[PDB]
RNA sequence: AGGAGUGGAGCCUGCGGCUUAAUUUGACCAACACGGGAAACCUCACCCGGCCCGGACACGGACAGGAUUGACAGAUUGAUAGCUCUUUCUCGAUUCUGUGGGUGGUGGUGCAUGGCCGUUCUUAGUUGGUGGAGCGAUUUGUCUGGUUAAUUCCGAUAACGAACGAGACUCUGGCAUGCUAACUAGUUACGCGACCCCCGAGCGGUCGGCGUCCCCCAACUUCUUAGAGGGACAAGUGGCGUUCAGCCACCCGAGAUUGAGCAAUAACAGGUCUGUGAUGCCCUUAGAUGUCGGGGCUGCACGCGCGCUACACUGACUGGCUCAGCGUGUGCCUACCCUACGCCGGCAGGCGCGGGUAACCCGUUGAACCCCAUUCGUGAUGGGGAUCGGGGAUUGCAAUUAUUCCCCAUGAACGAGGAAUUCCCAGUAAGUGCGGGUCAUAAGCUUGCGUUGAUUAAGUCCCUGCCCUUUGUACACACCGCCCG
RNA sequence: ACACCAUGG
C-alpha cells in the first residue's frame, strides 16, 4: 500500500496549483516541510514524481540535493483528468510576463 | 512493516554531511559553511574566498 | 561484496489466510437482525466495526495497539 | 532568531547562496546560452538577472518559463512569495564569455563535428570578436583506446601575475 | 575570516595548503536629524553590494 | 533501564520454571552492556560476543560489574612464524 | 626488488585468496629442477617427470622456483610434455594436502 | 664551520609481519601523525545474525462475498521485528503474481577517462612567422666575451621583427607629531568631586604624591583604529670597470639584500572510480553488494617511520612578583556556543542569576618560560614518571577491551646514546606558552600567533644533485642501457 | 703524480 489516497490528491492539487514543486532529496524527513505538511512525509511526495516522471507529464532537475519538477501540457490535460476540475481552469501560471 | 528505522543520530560524523556532494569526511563547520573539503575549493571563487597569502 | 550461500530456512511472508469476505450477521427475520460479535464502543471507531469473537480474548483491528478485552 | 546572525554567517550564507543559484542555472539554460547570474537586493525586492544569448529561450512562450523559474527559486530558498523578481537579458560580444563559447563547443561536439574544426570554428569566432588571444583543449579519449590532449592556442596569452585575475576568462 | 584547507584530494603528494581568507570592512556614521530625512538621504545611491542598516536611538 | 527491562523479566520468571535443586537453563542476549544487580546471582545467562552466546553462571562476586567483562570478542594469540615482508633483511625473488 | 619500475600494472596482491582444482586432462606436479629458455623440469603428483614450458600469460609476471606445487595441463598427443597453468602458494599447497587432492608425498 | 638533534630509553601514532569470524582498504626522493583517517554507537566499506523495497513503467493474469494493508493476545526471537506460527479483525484499489525493463551500489578496473593535485624542476627554460644552410631528419635566430639571482642586460651578428616564462604584479612587515576623524578607542587638561596616606614645604589645610574611583554639550588625535597620499631610485660621494652593462665601500636614512601568493612548453601508464546527481564498460540487483542489534578497524614473539617526555644543581619543589599576539563565540536540516559574578565542594564539579549575533560581554585576554626568596645536595635522590591497585565526577542512548577529568598509593627503563642520518643564516635555530581545524566527549597531530633569543658563514664544487658549451657512444624500453665466453 | 667501485622483473 504506497500511499493513501488522500496523499495522491494531496500532491497532485498542489503540483497543479502551483504548476511547480521542489523537494529535498531526503527520505527520513516526515513531514513535506511546509508545502504538504498535513502529514505527507517527504518520501511520498519524490515517489508520486518519480512516477508521474516515468509516464511524462513532468520534466525533472538536481542540483545540490534539490529535485524541481516542472509540468506539461499532457501533464495539465492528465491533472485535469484525475482530479475532475472545470475543463477550463490553471491557476498556475496566466499573465503577460513583462 | 517495521518501527525500527532510525537510531539516535544527533552528533557525530553520521550526524552531518556536505551540501554539495552528500558525503560525510572531511566537511567545513567554520562560519557555517556545511561543506566537503573538496566541494569548498571548488566554489571558494563564488562563496568570496580570495587567495593572496 | 561476495556472492551469498545455499540458506537453510528462506522463506517470505504469510499468506493472508483467505477468509469469506462478510458473515457478520444473523436474521431472526427480515428486518430483525441479529450480531454475533460485538461491535467495539471506541471513539475514534466510527460504531460500525466488528470486533474478534476471540474467546479469552476480544481484539480490535482498528485500535492494533490497545483496546482488548480477556474475557 | 530575536537578535539576526552574525556579519561573518550573514556574508558566508550570500556567497553559500549565489553560488547555489548560480550551479542551478548552469545546469538548466545551458542550451539557452547561460553566461551569469546578478543578484541585486533591491529595496523592498529581491531581484535577479541572468545574461543570456538566446533570450527568447529563456522567457519562452509569454515568459512561462521564466515564471516558472521564479516559482522555484521562490520555493527552495523560502523566500516571501512576491518578492522574488527575475529578468533575462542579452550579453553584447558574446565571443568574449568563455562559459558561452565553452557550452556552445561542448553541444557543437555533442552532436557530431570532427574536433578540429569544431575547436578551429570557436577559436576564429573568439578571435574575430575582438580578443588579445585564446586557448581551447579538448582532453580525453579522441580517436582511440588511450587518452590524449589536443591543445589549440592564438594570440597573446599570459599565465602568471596578479594580471590573471582579471584579463581572462577560464570556463 | 581565512580558511587554510589541504590542496590535493585523496591524501597523495608533497603535502601542500590553499589560504583562502575574506574581508569585511565596517564604517557607521551619526547624526542628528529627524528620522523622515535619515530615510530621504539613505535611500538613494546604493550601488554596489554594500549593507546600510539604520538604527533610531544609539546616543 | 528502557528495554533492559524485559531481560529482568526473563532472567526472573526462568528461576520459577526451572524445577529445585537446578538452574535455570539461558536467557541468551545481545545486552553487553547489562550491570550484575545482585537479583540475578544464581542464573545461567549466554551474553553473545560477535558469533556466539558463550555462556556464565553468575556468583555473588560478580555484583556491579558488566555482563560483557565475562565473554571475550577474540581469540588470544599464540604467533605463528615470520613471513616474507617482516624484516628489511628479505627482499629478493627473481 | 626495487627498481625505477613505478610503471606497469603496479601492484596485484591481496590478502584473499580462492582454490581451483584439477580438470579433464589436468594434473597437478612439482617442479623437480630449473632449465634454460624458460623451460622447466617436472613431476606429475603420481607418475611421470613431464618437462613444462611456462606459457605465454607466466613470462615475467608470476615467478616458479625450484621445488613448488604447480598445476599443469597435459597435452593429448604428446605425454613427455606440459604447459605450466597456475602456481599454488604455501597456505593453498597445504589446503590442498588437507582436502586429500595431491598424494602426499611432496611436502611444503 | 657550527647549533639543535634523530639513531640508544619509556610512552603516543602510522606501515609490515603474525593471529583472527573479521582484524575493511588506498599509497612503498615523489608510501608510513598521509587519505583532515584523534573509528565506543553512527562513521563503515569488514565479520556474525535479523526486518524492509524505497522493484519506475509497459503488457498479461487474478480482483469489489472483493486485489491488497496493519495489528492484540500465547509460542518464537537480542528484540515490544505480525519475522514466523495459532486465532481473525481491520484497510480499500494505492497493491499482488508473471514476463520485459529500470534502480541503487564506500562493488571491479586510476593501465578505458574528465577534473583536481603531486612531480620531473626552483631552476632559466620554451616557441612559431618571413629570410639564410642542408636531398633530409634538422639547424640559425636562441651567440665568441663581459655582466646578472635570472635566455637579466651590454654588445657581436644571416638574421629581422615577436610571443610565453623571469621581472613587472597582489597581499604582507618596517617609517610619517603631515592629512582625513572617531563616548563600540583614547590622551591631556582641569570642571571636578571623592578615598587615602604626609610621603614634601607646610598643619593635616594651599601647594603637591597614588587611582582601570566618578563625571565633562572640556580641547585634542601623541599612543588605538583605517583610508588617501608620501617615501628608495644603486638617487649622492670615492674606487674598480673595453670607462657600457654593471660590482665594492661610505654619508644621509624608518630602510640601501623582509616574507609569501601567482608561474611556462613538454611529460609521468605518479595519486585519486572511497569527494561528486563527474563518468565508459563489466558485476550484483530481493536468499541483494540498497537497513537495525552485536563484534572489529585497538588483538602481539618480532622489523621500520614521524614524534612526546627525560636522563637533573645553566636543576626539582614551595611561595611572591610582573609582561602578549593571531583567533573563535548562540547552528536554517543539525539543537550544541563564549562566559562574568554570588553561593556550595579539597578537587574534578554543582546550583543561582546576568552580558554578548560582538573594537560594546568573557577581556585592561593578571599565559608560560624568564625574575625574586625558601628546602634539597651528587645518592637512579625530593631527577624521571612507565606500569598497576582503590575511590569520586562529567559527556552520552550506551564507557567493559580502563572515552576524558580528579584524589591517595605503587615508583620501571633511562646517568647523553653504535654503524648511520635530518633540518637550519637573524628576530632565524632552540626553549616557551596561546588560539583555529577535527570537537555530544577529547591532542603527544597539524595549521597560525606571539615571548626569551645564541654559537657559526659571507665560501667552495670535495660529497649528493642541477643548468649551459665542447666532445665520445655498439644506448633510444635511453647506463636501473647494451653485451662476451 | 690514478686504493676499492661487480650486477639488473
Ligand atoms: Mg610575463
Ligand atoms: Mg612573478
Ligand atoms: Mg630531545
Ligand atoms: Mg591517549
Ligand atoms: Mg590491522
Ligand atoms: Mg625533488
Ligand atoms: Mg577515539
Ligand atoms: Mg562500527
Ligand atoms: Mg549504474
Ligand atoms: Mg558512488
Ligand atoms: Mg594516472
Ligand atoms: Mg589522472
Ligand atoms: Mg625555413
Ligand atoms: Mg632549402
Ligand atoms: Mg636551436
Ligand atoms: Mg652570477
Ligand atoms: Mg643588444
Ligand atoms: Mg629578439
Ligand atoms: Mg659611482
Ligand atoms: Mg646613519
Ligand atoms: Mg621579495
Ligand atoms: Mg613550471
Ligand atoms: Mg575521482
Ligand atoms: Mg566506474
Ligand atoms: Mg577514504
Ligand atoms: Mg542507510
Ligand atoms: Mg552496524
Ligand atoms: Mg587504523
Ligand atoms: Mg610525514
Ligand atoms: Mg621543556
Ligand atoms: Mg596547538
Ligand atoms: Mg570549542
Ligand atoms: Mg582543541
Ligand atoms: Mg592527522
Ligand atoms: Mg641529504
Ligand atoms: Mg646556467
Ligand atoms: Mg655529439
Ligand atoms: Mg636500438
Ligand atoms: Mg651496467
Ligand atoms: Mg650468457
Ligand atoms: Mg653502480
Ligand atoms: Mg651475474
Ligand atoms: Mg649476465
Ligand atoms: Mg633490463
Amino acid at each position: 500500500m504506497l500511499m493513501p489516497k488522500k496523499n495522491r490528491i494531496a500532491i497532485y492539487e498542489l503540483l497543479f496549483k502551483e504548476g511547480v514543486m521542489v523537494a529535498k532529496k531526503d527520505v527520513h524527513m516526515p513531514k513535506h516541510p511546509e508545502l504538504a505538511d498535513k502529514n505527507v512525509p517527504n518520501l511520498h511526495v519524490m515517489k508520486a514524481m518519480q512516477s508521474l516522471k516515468s509516464r511524462g507529464y513532468v520534466k525533472e532537475q538536481f542540483a545540490w540535493r534539490h529535485f524541481y519538477w516542472y509540468l506539461t501540457n499532457e501533464g495539465i490535460q492528465y491533472l485535469r483528468d484525475y482530479l475532475h476540475l472545470p475543463p477550463e481552469i490553471v491557476p498556475a501560471t496566466l499573465r503577460r510576463s513583462r | 512493516q517495521q518501527l525500527y528505522w532510525s537510531h539516535p543520530r544527533k552528533f557525530g560524523q553520521g550526524s552531518r554531511s556536505c551540501r554539495v556532494c552528500s558525503n560525510r569526511h572531511g566537511l567545513i563547520r567554520k562560519y557555517g559553511l556545511n561543506m566537503c573539503r573538496q566541494c569548498f575549493r571548488q566554489y571558494a571563487k563564488d562563496i568570496g574566498f580570495i587567495k593572496l597569502d | 561484496k561476495k556472492s551469498y550461500t545455499t540458506p537453510k530456512k528462506n522463506k517470505h511472508k504469510r499468506k493472508k489466510v483467505k477468509l469469506a469476505v462478510l458473515k457478520y450477521y444473523k436474521v431472526d427475520e427480515n428486518g430483525k437482525i441479529s450480531r454475533l460479535r460485538r461491535e467495539c464502543p471506541s471513539d475514534e471507531c466510527g460504531a460500525g466495526v466488528f470486533m474478534a469473537s476471540h474467546f479469552d480474548r476480544h481484539y480490535c483491528g482498528k485500535c492494533c495497539l490497545t483496546y482488548c478485552f480477556n474475557k | 532568531m530575536a537578535v539576526q546572525i552574525s556579519k561573518k554567517r550573514k556574508f558566508v550564507a550570500d556567497g553559500i547562496f549565489k553560488a547555489e543559484l548560480n550551479e542551478f542555472l548552469t545546469r538548466e539554460l545551458a542550451e539557452d546560452g547561460y553566461s551569469g547570474v546578478e543578484v541585486r537586493v533591491t529595496p523592498t525586492r529581491t531581484e535577479i538577472i541572468i545574461l543570456a544569448t538566446r533570450t527568447q529561450n529563456v522567457l519562452g512562450e509569454k515568459g512561462r518559463r521564466i515564471r516558472e523559474l521564479t516559482a522555484v527559486v521562490q520555493k527552495r530558498f523560502g523566500f516571501p512569495e512576491g518578492s522574488v523578481e527575475l529578468y533575462a537579458e542579452k550579453v553584447a560580444t558574446r565571443g568574449l564569455c568563455a562559459i558561452a563559447q565553452a557550452e556552445s563547443l561542448r553541444y557543437k561536439l555533442l552532436g557530431g563535428l570532427a574536433v578540429r574544426r569544431a575547436c578551429y570554428g570557436v577559436l576564429r569566432f573568439i578571435m574575430e570578436s575582438g580578443a588579445k588571444g585564446c586557448e581551447v583543449v579538448v582532453s580525453g579519449k579522441l580517436r582511440g583506446q588511450r587518452a590524449k590532449s589536443m591543445k589549440f592556442v592564438d594570440g597573446l596569452m599570459i599565465h602568471s601575475g596578479d594580471p590573471v585575475n582579471y584579463y581572462v576568462d577560464t570556463a | 575570516l581565512r580558511i587554510t584547507t589541504r590542496k590535493t584530494p585523496c591524501g597523495e603528494g608533497s603535502k601542500t595548503w590553499d589560504r583562502f581568507q575574506m574581508r569585511i570592512h565596517k564604517r557607521l556614521i551619526d547624526l542628528h536629524s529627524p528620522s523622515e530625512i535619515v530615510k530621504q538621504i539613505t535611500s538613494i545611491s546604493i550601488e554596489p553590494g554594500v549593507e546600510v542598516e539604520v538604527t533610531i536611538a544609539d546616543a | 533501564r528502557r528495554k533492559q527491562h524485559s531481560l529482568l523479566k526473563r532472567l526472573r520468571k526462568a528461576k520459577k520454571e526451572a524445577p529445585p535443586m537446578e538452574k535455570p537453563e539461558v536467557v541468551k542476549t545481545h545486552l553487553r552492556d547489562m550491570i550484575i544487580l545482585p537479583e540475578m546471582v544464581g542464573s545461567m545467562v549466554g551474553v553473545y560476543n560477535g558469533k556466539t552466546f558463550n555462556q556464565v553462571e553468575i556468583k555473588p562476586e560478580m555484583i556491579g560489574h558488566y555482563l560483557g567483562e565475562f565473554s571475550i570478542t577474540y581469540k588470544p594469540v599464540k604467533h605463528g612464524r615470520p613471513g616474507i615482508g617482516a624484516t628489511h633483511s628479505s627482499r629478493f625473488i627473481p | 626488488g626495487g627498481k625505477n619500475r613505478r610503471r606497469g600494472k603496479n601492484e596485484n596482491e591481496s590478502e584473499k585468496r580462492e582454490l581451483v582444482f584439477k580438470e579433464d586432462g589436468q594434473e597437478y606436479a612439482q617442479v623437480i629442477k630449473m632449465l634454460g629458455n624458460g623451460r622447466l623440469e617436472a613431476m606429475c603428483f603420481d607418475g611421470v617427470k613431464r618437462l613444462c614450458h611456462i606459457r605465454g600469460k607466466l613470462r615475467k609476471k608470476v615467478w616458479i622456483n625450484t621445488s613448488d606445487i604447480i598445476l599443469v595441463g597435459l597435452r593429448d598427443y604428446q605425454d613427455n610434455k606440459a604447459d605450466v597453468i597456475l602456481k599454488y602458494n604455501a597456505d593453498e599447497a597445504r589446503s590442498l594436502k588437507a582436502y586429500g587432492e595431491l598424494p602426499e608425498h611432496a611436502k611444503i
